[PDB]
């Protein structure tokens, strides 16, 4: 049957989307030290799939780690907006997720949400390598949820 | 005392020089940085096989907010307001009220972990052990309101990690 | 009949799948989305422009050296003749003469990068 | 072709005229901004443009303030390419 | 006591002479920034701003204070000639997506306790 067929396409686009993260190299702050951390051997983000690629036009996810300022933001929602779709994006730590500790300031963007649709938040202050590799597996498993060409065949 | 990191004049013997030559044409150095990771493949990866695998930690590890309770049942947390004041980034709001029975309770117990930064001070601040980070790191959310805890979250994550957080407070309260 | 065919066969499988890259994935484009990459910021607007290249007498110069190479090479065929002096002075003396080009071009900046 | 004071008094009034806060009718040879027009100096800054830019040489601020109304625009203009009738 | 150091001029008028030629930088760039920032505001609508941006703080006679501002808005054309300002931080001078705020007292009662 057509939903059978449409189902199992899913799964296998789905499966190659979720296996092949290819993040992008946006560390901003001491939320980019743990970004790199779990890209150490101890952590090795290789073996999931997911291996770090700059030049946004080649790349699947954003994980904002750092603060987010004013005078970054439009950077940002611009270099989101060269992305390819599908995009995603994980937000790590307080700072990107909501304003973190400078959440009071005045150059301060309250939340990393504000500037892009932010997929995953990662929370910590930083978070912990494990935790953020946590995110990004909650992350692979919504990709896995997806259903595309079922809601296509039910248009 | 200093030492001078750069300051080797290479001797100009004829031997001296022959092997600078050849190092020069015969690639050796380059070769040595070859043996060198080839010396490292052969070495056993450090990769641990999350999540099947968990990197070590320590009792002190800060993590998700909690709010603990005595034996009895009752919440330890008064109302004192010293995590609301200590906060460094004001992630806590407190409202108070005399609960029925007598006890001063909160009334409202917000704990915005978006604006938090696990700074712990707030579990030195408590002076009855109330607020603790709990052990618990993997607690990502896909929407941001989800970190915004209430009083009732913070409730369900102390009788949650209650067995482990008692034994870690158990395991490092004599240094405190 | 079999250097085209494999030719043809290279190209159409090429023109293939840049043909499934370019209308399977269902692409939805907007015009930030194309806008020119340049390390976020929009770029100061060129890409274009005049490009200096300081190499500009080293890139030339090598038009004359992979020249020369086209002499150099019958030599696979060149030795196996009856005359063996006169080719052997005549190969050394293509090789002599780079040397002698390669020589005034190192010792007169030449080679040297413009700054 | 060599060109005098009628070709300067022509174009200064058409550069003028184009400008939308100037006024047909109130425009005039002796019309000065100030009074008959009623604008800003910040209005015959661009007056002053009108004048450099359709004119080709630019005139400094030293003597823009100075050119306060079109007969001394067009003296002026007249004294920089040397007309003299 | 009453007298106090210049910053740049001595006067009101060399003071209006600053502001004269600083606003003749800003009506000469303006179609520049129109072209070279890819704006959609046309060139008219970039240049009445600037005049009202200069017709806002029209009120100031201290003449120290003249040239500070004349140093401000030197800063900002010079942010906006080496494309150090952005479409969006240029889009900024015009308030787009701010609603319209009310100026009579009636409004102001109907929407809220504020002056
Ligand atoms: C001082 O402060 C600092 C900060 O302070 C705040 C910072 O923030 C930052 C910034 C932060 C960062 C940069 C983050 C940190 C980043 C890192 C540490 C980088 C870590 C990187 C890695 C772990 C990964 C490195 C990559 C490696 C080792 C290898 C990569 C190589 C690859 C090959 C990857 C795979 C890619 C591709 C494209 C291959 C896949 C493609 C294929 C297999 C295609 C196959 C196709 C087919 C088979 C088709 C077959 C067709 C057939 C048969 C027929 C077709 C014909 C038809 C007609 C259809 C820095 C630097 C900083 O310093
Ligand atoms: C070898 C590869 C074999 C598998 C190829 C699968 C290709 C899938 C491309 C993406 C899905 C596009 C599709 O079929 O329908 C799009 C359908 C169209 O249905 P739709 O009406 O939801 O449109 C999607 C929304 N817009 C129009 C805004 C893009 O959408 C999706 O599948 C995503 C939802
Ligand atoms: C929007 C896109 C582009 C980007 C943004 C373009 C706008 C940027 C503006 C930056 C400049 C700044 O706002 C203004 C400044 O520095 S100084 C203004 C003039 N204020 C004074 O000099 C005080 C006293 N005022 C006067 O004396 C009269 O106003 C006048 C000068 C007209 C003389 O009149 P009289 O002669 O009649
Ligand atoms: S959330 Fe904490 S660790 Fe991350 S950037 Fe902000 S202050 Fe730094
Ligand atoms: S540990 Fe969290 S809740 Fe406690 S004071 Fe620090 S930031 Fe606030
Ligand atoms: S410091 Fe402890 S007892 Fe005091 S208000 Fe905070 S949680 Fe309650």
């Amino acid at each position: 049957r057509g939903e059978y067929v449409v189902a199992k396409l899913d799964d296998l686009v789905n499966w190659a989307r979720r296996s092949s993260l290819w993040p992008m190299t946006f560390g901003l702050a001491c939320c980019a030290v743990e970004m790199m951390h779990m890209a150490a051997p101890r952590y090795d983000m290789d073996r999931f799939g997911v291996v770090f690629r700059a030049s946004p036009r080649q790349s699947d996810v954003m994980i904002v780690a750092g603060t987010l300022t004013n005078k970054m933001a439009p950077a940002l929602r611009k270099v989101y907006d060269q992305m390819p779709e599908p995009r995603y994006v994980v937000s790590m730590g307080s700072c990107a997720n909501g304003g973190g500790y400078y959440h009071y300031s005045y150059s301060v963007v309250r939340g990393c949400d504000r500037i892009v649709p932010v997929d995953i938040y990662v929370p910590g202050c930083p978070p912990t390598a494990e935790a953020l590799l946590y995110g990004i597996l909650q992350l692979q498993r919504k990709i896995k949820r997806e259903k595309r060409l079922r809601i296509w065949y039910r248009r | 005392t200093y030492k001078f990191v750069n300051m080797r004049e290479p001797s100009m013997d004829m031997k001296s020089v022959t092997d600078r030559a050849a190092q020069t044409l015969l690639w050796t150095e380059l070769v040595r940085g070859l043996g060198m990771t080839l010396s490292y493949l052969f070495r056993e990866p450090a990769t641990i096989n999350y999540p099947f695998e968990k990197g070590p930690l320590s009792p002190r590890f800060r993590g998700e907010h909690a709010l603990r309770r005595y034996p009895s049942g009752e919440e330890r947390c008064i109302a004192c307001k010293l995590c609301e004041a200590v906060c460094p980034a004001q992630a806590i709001t407190i409202e108070a009220e005399p609960r029925a029975d007598g006890s001063r309770r909160t009334t409202r117990y917000d704990i915005d972990m978006t604006k938090c930064i696990y700074c712990g001070f707030c579990q030195e601040a408590c002076p009855v052990d109330a607020i603790v980070e709990g052990p618990n790191f993997e607690f990502s959310t896909e929407t941001h309101e989800e970190l915004l805890y209430n009083k009732e979250k913070l409730l369900n994550n102390g009788d949650k990690w209650e067995a482990e957080i008692a034994a870690n407070i158990q395991a490092d309260y004599l240094y405190r | 009949m079999n250097i085209m065919l494999t030719l043809l066969t290279n190209v159409t499988l090429a023109s293939l799948l840049v043909l499934i890259a370019f209308w399977l994935p269902q692409l939805n484009a907007y015009s930030e989305k194309t806008s020119p990459y340049e390390c976020g910021f929009d770029p100061m607007g060129s890409a274009r422009l005049p490009f200096s290249m300081k190499f500009f007498l080293v890139a030339i110069t090598f038009l004359l050296f992979d020249l020369e190479i086209a002499l150099l090479l019958p030599l696979p065929w060149a030795s196996q003749t009856n005359n063996l002096k006169t080719m052997l002075t005549m190969a050394l003396f293509l090789l002599i003469l780079l040397a002698a080009s390669l020589a005034y071009e190192w010792t007169q900046k030449g080679l040297e990068w413009a700054e | 072709p060599p060109l005098t004071l009628e070709a300067i008094k022509d174009r200064v009034l058409y550069v003028l005229k184009l400008y939308d806060k100037i006024d047909p009718e109130k425009l005039s040879v002796n019309s000065h901004f100030m009074k008959d027009l009623g604008l800003d100096s910040l209005d015959q800054v661009e007056i002053i443009m009108a004048m450099e830019d359709e004119f080709g040489f630019e005139i400094p601020d030293i003597d823009a303030e100075k050119l306060m109304c079109p007969q001394e625009i067009v003296d002026y203009i007249a004294d920089k390419k040397d007309v003299y009738e | 006591g009453t007298s106090v150091k210049p910053i740049f001029s001595r006067d009101m008028n060399e003071a209006k002479r600053r502001v004269r030629e600083l606003y003749r930088a800003w009506y000469r760039e303006v179609p520049n920034t129109v072209h070279l920032f890819q704006l959609d505001i046309s060139v008219k609508q970039g240049r009445d701003k600037v005049r009202e941006m200069f017709m806002k703080n029209a009120h100031v006679t201290d003449p120290r204070v003249v040239d500070l501002l004349v140093i401000k808005g030197k800063m900002e054309l010079e942010e906006t000639i080496n494309v150090w300002k952005q479409r969006t931080h240029i889009m900024r001078f015009f308030h787009e997506t701010e609603a319209p705020r009310p100026t009579d007292f009636l409004s102001k009662f109907y929407v809220g306790h504020d002056p």
